[PDB]
RNA sequence: GGAGUAUGGUCGCAAGGCUGAAAAAUUGACGGAAGGGCACCACCAGGGGUGGAGCCUGCGCGCGCGCUACACUGACAGAGCCAGCGAGUACUCCCUUGGCCGAGAGGCCCGGGUAAUCUUGUUAAACUCUGUCGUGCUGGGGAUAGAGCAUUGCAAUUAUUGCUCUUCAACGAGGAAUCCCUAGUAAGCGCAAGUCAUCAGCUUGCGUUGAUUACGUCCCUGCCCUUUGUACACACCGCCCGUCGCUACUACCGAU
């Protein structure tokens, strides 16, 4: 019910995982159209997502200042990152390996990793 | 100047700054995260809270999500 | 980028002027909170002040909290105190000496978390163009005499104080031989200050004391074996850099791994180091009648 | 006080003058001549730092409407040189037409 | 080597830093000097009293480096000047 | 206010409040609350708006110009362009409000400096 | 060392003389005003 | 004496001393202007004498 | 008269010597082995100083910063011809164009400028070209020295500086060592300023020309840190080692 600010496919490529400004990220499956699951730790706009090689780890920022990190065989999130001082990331990036996450905001210049 | 030096080492008060938890605001006790009347006032501070979440969201969504 | 940082100074400069007319009206609320409490009769301007108990009853509370030393005051280094490990250049002037190059590679090894810089042909609004650019906590500019070292210019960022500072008695680390001195150790070091008093010496005090990455504060009081003192004496705050190993609980061994300087500081400026035309805070009175006699810091 | 004072107690004490092996060089600066020196080195001096505060604080896009009707101060390399920073204002004389001009001749 | 560590070397050495010795290790040191070498550790890792040269010499004659102390030297001249 | 002066809600949420408040731009101090008593304002809301921030910045010379050129488009905060002349600019917004891409407000100041670059 | 021990001299000197000029004229006018309050005194009694 | 070259602060002064030891006693001293300028002598000149 | 704030006095306490200069620990003291990270105070590849002769600040015939060279990627002579930061005269003689005179330095008559307006497009230097010289201390180098003419200044001897002729030294890439340096960086070049400390025996800016070689690795020299913590999924690892202290208990030894 808001602006779909982002998607990615899964690697596989049978179901796609949108984020938008409701604050929800959600899992569609492209056969059936159906969303499969709904993420909402999110208390404000969730910016880029992204998958890493492995198809497994989802990674999401949002402006509430903290890049999350889901774990898409047990659906919880294992990581939560935030900068010390208090940003709001609007894009990010994962190396492939799924060891660094690099994410950079419009209130400070830097760009955090 | 040594004897100084000598005498702040062994009964040590340095005036370096020291290394402070950037999250002490929000997170004054410092919990691990992983695996883990009086009450009018408690109700007054809860009818704060209530009023602050309603207001930080009206101050957020007018300043259009720069904050 | 350059936008920001003219608004952010621009907007300091506005909250000071603030923060001193809130002086002045908060050194009469604070009479009138401990006439409360303790029931002292106060002077009838201060008691029949309707303005001032209709707002003393909003702002009991930062008042409490200063009394306590919850919040600090509002500085150019409060924001990242303990942080960020402040990172920080150091340059010569134009076209340096050899013995201002190791000089300038002795106090660069002075502080464990800070790098060198070649100057060559850099013009110096670029030179703090590229310190903004690349986030520098504090430049340190050297200037030498003929293969002497005879002035400071500490300078902290984004739009922070300048200490110009003039050099006497330095001893080289480079003119011991090798079998003697060694490579330095780069721990991070204790800090000592002594005989700093005034508003002015908290002042210069805070500035060098914000150049150093902060200890880990779980152990340090025992922990660490490298110590560099700030000492004043007459107003030429002379510093020293040991190296230490507690030989027993009682006695302590010391040894000089360091430059030694006795520098005097004659200006201090509220404004980088590009800034010719920034707001003094203090310069060095000579050429007044009394300004031999008093000492500052 | 006023009335405890001499007429030898009032007398003036007189100036003295530049030498005269030394008079080529102008008049003996004394402190009055030197107050007013100050006076316009510091006059002149807070007109510079304020205008240079004004150039250093100066928003690159800022857009009045007499930027359409007056000629900037351009640089060195479009003006020439003939570049001085001040905005070239108008003399009030004007490109005359021909008719107006037919009317001028005729009189003279 | 550093400053710090050729310190602890020495004192290592010198026996005045090291592990906490048990009665046994101190009565096999009452069973079997150092103030001479305290002195000269003292005066060699603080070089910086006097004035050295970092060249050495210039030309090598064999034939059988503290070349002047500043601080004691300026104390002995301005004790003169006192007197 | 009307909180204890001693709670440590209340004093985290003074300054949370005055800090969200300076940071959008409506109080110029962020050191008392005596500012949300009577110094926040909808005039302070309102000198928040787009065409008042954008004369003081003098990127219009007057508010009536101002919402003319931002009602024509010719004004983008950041990246996007602003047609509404009601945006709340906030004080880190401030320094990233400029004209648009193909401007002929943009191409007039250059005109003038005679800096016209047509490539 | 001419330079450093005039000016010690200097220093010291001043202060004294400063010290003892204070004490004096506190002194001074604190004897004579209250002589002067007491006469005040008697007077206005009569 | 006179001055010789003026800069900005610092001028060179001529007809004042006969040489440089002369001039290195009297190194630090409170020079002064008429008009009211003060100075300090700082330095021996080493190429007139 | 009450309430504060100061200033200087006065008094009382402090202000009585088993004495005679040079610990804490159930948390502590010191290491070792393995594995990481970093470093022109490390390796590797190159570059550049200093150190040879002379001058001198400074530090305590000896020393340091420098300038100029040892030439052929050059010297010389024509010829091309290109910056940037500056400054500049009122109760005055500052920045100086142009016109003559002079081989030059300079002289002289005027002239513009209190300056984005005049000097000044500062026609700067390396640099580019067409010539001359040809490896010879040579025309590389230009110390020392004689004689002369000028300018500043009341004054120039111990030669302020400038120009001309002549005189034409050492120096043939600096030794051992030792130090520094990774992109508009090393190095060359000039122009300007002289900012309450430092600096004219120089300092700090500013433009111009602008490379070689690394940009990997912890093998050497070291420095820091892991072996406790500080987060949870996948996934991986799998009880690091020594010498003592301290505490609790147990029994032993021998004097009182």
């Amino acid at each position: 019910f808001d602006a779909m600010n982002s998607l990615v496919y899964s690697p596989d490529g049978q179901r796609i995982v949108t984020a938008a400004d409701d604050g929800k990220i959600k899992v569609w499956d492209v056969e059936s159209g159906f969303c499969i699951v709904t993420f909402t730790e999110h208390t404000s706009g969730v910016t880029a997502c992204e998958f890493a090689k492995k198809g497994s780890v989802l990674f999401t920022a949002s402006l509430d200042g903290s890049v999350r990190a889901w774990d898409l065989i047990r659906y919880r999130n294992f990581r939560t990152f935030t900068a010390p001082e208090r940003l709001s990331f609007t894009c990010m990036a994962v190396d492939p390996s799924g060891e660094v996450i690099a994410a950079g905001s419009i209130d400070s210049f830097d760009i955090h990793i | 100047i040594e004897e100084l030096i000598k005498r702040r080492i062994l009964a040590g008060e340095f005036d370096e700054v020291l290394r402070r938890r950037p999250d002490m605001f929000g997170n004054p006790h410092g919990v691990r995260r992983g695996l883990v009347a009086d009450e009018k006032l408690r109700r007054d501070e809860e009818e704060i809270k209530r009023m602050w979440k309603e207001i930080s969201a009206k101050l957020d969504a007018l300043s259009s999500w720069h904050y | 980028m350059l936008r920001k940082q003219a608004r952010q100074r621009r907007d300091y400069l506005y909250r000071r002027a603030l923060l001193l007319r809130d002086a002045e009206i908060a050194e009469k609320r604070a009479k009138l909170r401990a006439a409360l409490a303790s029931g002292k009769p106060l002077d009838p301007k201060i008691a029949n002040d309707k303005e001032l108990r209709k707002d003393f009853d909003y702002d009991v509370s930062r008042d409490i909290a200063k009394e306590q030393g919850e919040i600090d005051i509002d500085d150019e280094y409060s924001e990242l105190s303990g942080i960020v490990d402040p990172r920080v250049l150091v340059t010569t002037s134009r076209d340096p000496s050899s013995r201002l190059m190791a000089f300038s590679k002795e106090i660069r090894l002075m502080f464990p978390t800070a790098i060198r810089l070649n100057r060559g042909n850099l013009i110096l609004p670029d030179l703090v163009m590229s310190a903004q650019r690349e986030r520098l906590s504090d430049i340190i500019l050297l200037h030498e005499h003929r293969g002497t070292p005879t002035a400071i210019t500490i300078s902290h960022f984004p739009h922070g104080p300048t200490l110009m500072a003039s050099l006497h008695n330095v001893v080289l680390r480079a003119d011991i031989p090798k079998s003697i001195k060694g490579t330095v150790s780069e721990s991070y070091p204790h800090l000592i200050f002594e005989g700093f008093r005034t508003p002015l010496g908290q002042r210069v005090v805070k500035i060098l004391k914000h150049l150093f990455p902060p200890r880990d504060p779980t152990n340090n009081a025992k922990s660490g074996n490298r110590v560099i003192t700030f000492v004043n004496q007459d107003d030429c705050i002379e510093v020293r850099h040991h190296v230490y190993v507690r030989t027993n609980y009682n006695s302590v061994e010391l040894s000089e791994v360091g430059p030694r300087f006795t520098m005097r500081p004659f200006s201090i400026t509220m404004g980088t180091l590009e800034n010719k035309d920034a707001d003094v805070e203090w310069h060095l009175s000579q050429y007044t009648r009394t300004g031999r006699k008093k000492n500052y810091f | 006080m006023s009335s405890l004072r001499h007429a030898i107690q009032r007398r003036a004490h007189k100036e003295r003058a530049q030498p005269l092996e030394r008079q080529r060089l102008g008049i003996l600066e004394k402190k009055k001549d030197y107050r007013l020196r100050a006076r316009d080195y510091k006059k002149k001096q807070a007109v510079l730092k304020s205008l240079r505060q004004k150039a250093a604080e100066r928003n690159e896009d800022e857009f009045y409407f007499g930027m359409m009707s007056r000629k900037g101060p351009g640089s060195a390399l479009t003006r020439g040189k003939g570049f001085t920073g001040t905005v070239d204002g108008d003399r009030g004389n004007k490109a005359l037409s021909v008719e107006t001009v037919r009317l001028l001749k005729t009189q003279d | 080597g550093s400053q710090l560590k050729r310190l602890k070397a020495s004192l290592r050495e010198q026996g005045l830093i090291g592990p906490q010795k048990s009665k046994k290790q101190k009565r096999q040191n009452a069973n079997d000097q150092k103030a001479e070498a305290l002195k000269s550790i003292r005066e060699q890792f603080n070089p910086f009293q006097f004035k050295t040269n970092a060249r050495g010499p210039k030309f090598e004659v064999t034939t059988n480096v503290i070349k002047g102390r500043p601080e004691l030297s300026r104390a002995r001249s301005e004790e003169k000047r006192r007197q | 206010s009307l909180l204890p002066p001693d709670n440590e809600v209340r004093r985290k949420h003074e300054t949370l409040l005055l800090d969200k408040l300076y940071d959008m731009g409506i109080l110029s101090t962020k050191a008392k609350l005596s500012a949300v008593e009577h110094n926040v304002t909808v005039s302070a809301f309102a000198r928040r708006r787009l065409p008042v921030v954008m004369t003081r910045l003098r990127m219009a010379e007057t508010v009536q110009a101002a919402t003319k050129l931002i009602e024509q488009g010719h004004v983008r905060v950041g990246v996007e362009e602003v047609r509404d002349p009601a945006f709340l600019v906030t004080r880190n917004m401030e320094d990233f409000v400029t004209w648009t891409v193909g401007s002929k407000i943009k191409q007039n100041i250059m005109k003038y400096r005679d800096k016209l670059d047509d490539f | 060392f001419i330079r450093r021990e005039q000016l010690r001299i200097k220093k010291e000197k001043d202060e004294a003389y400063e010290k003892k000029f204070k004490r004096i004229i506190a002194e001074i006018q604190n004897e004579e005003g209250r002589a002067a309050n007491e006469y005040a005194r008697e007077k206005a009694a009569r | 004496g006179t001055p010789w070259k003026i800069f900005k602060n610092t001028a060179f002064i001529k007809d004042m001393f006969n040489s440089s030891l002369e001039i290195a006693k009297f190194e630090g001293a409170a020079i002064r202007t008429v008009s009211g300028i003060r100075g300090q002598i700082k330095r021996a000149l080493s190429k007139p004498e």
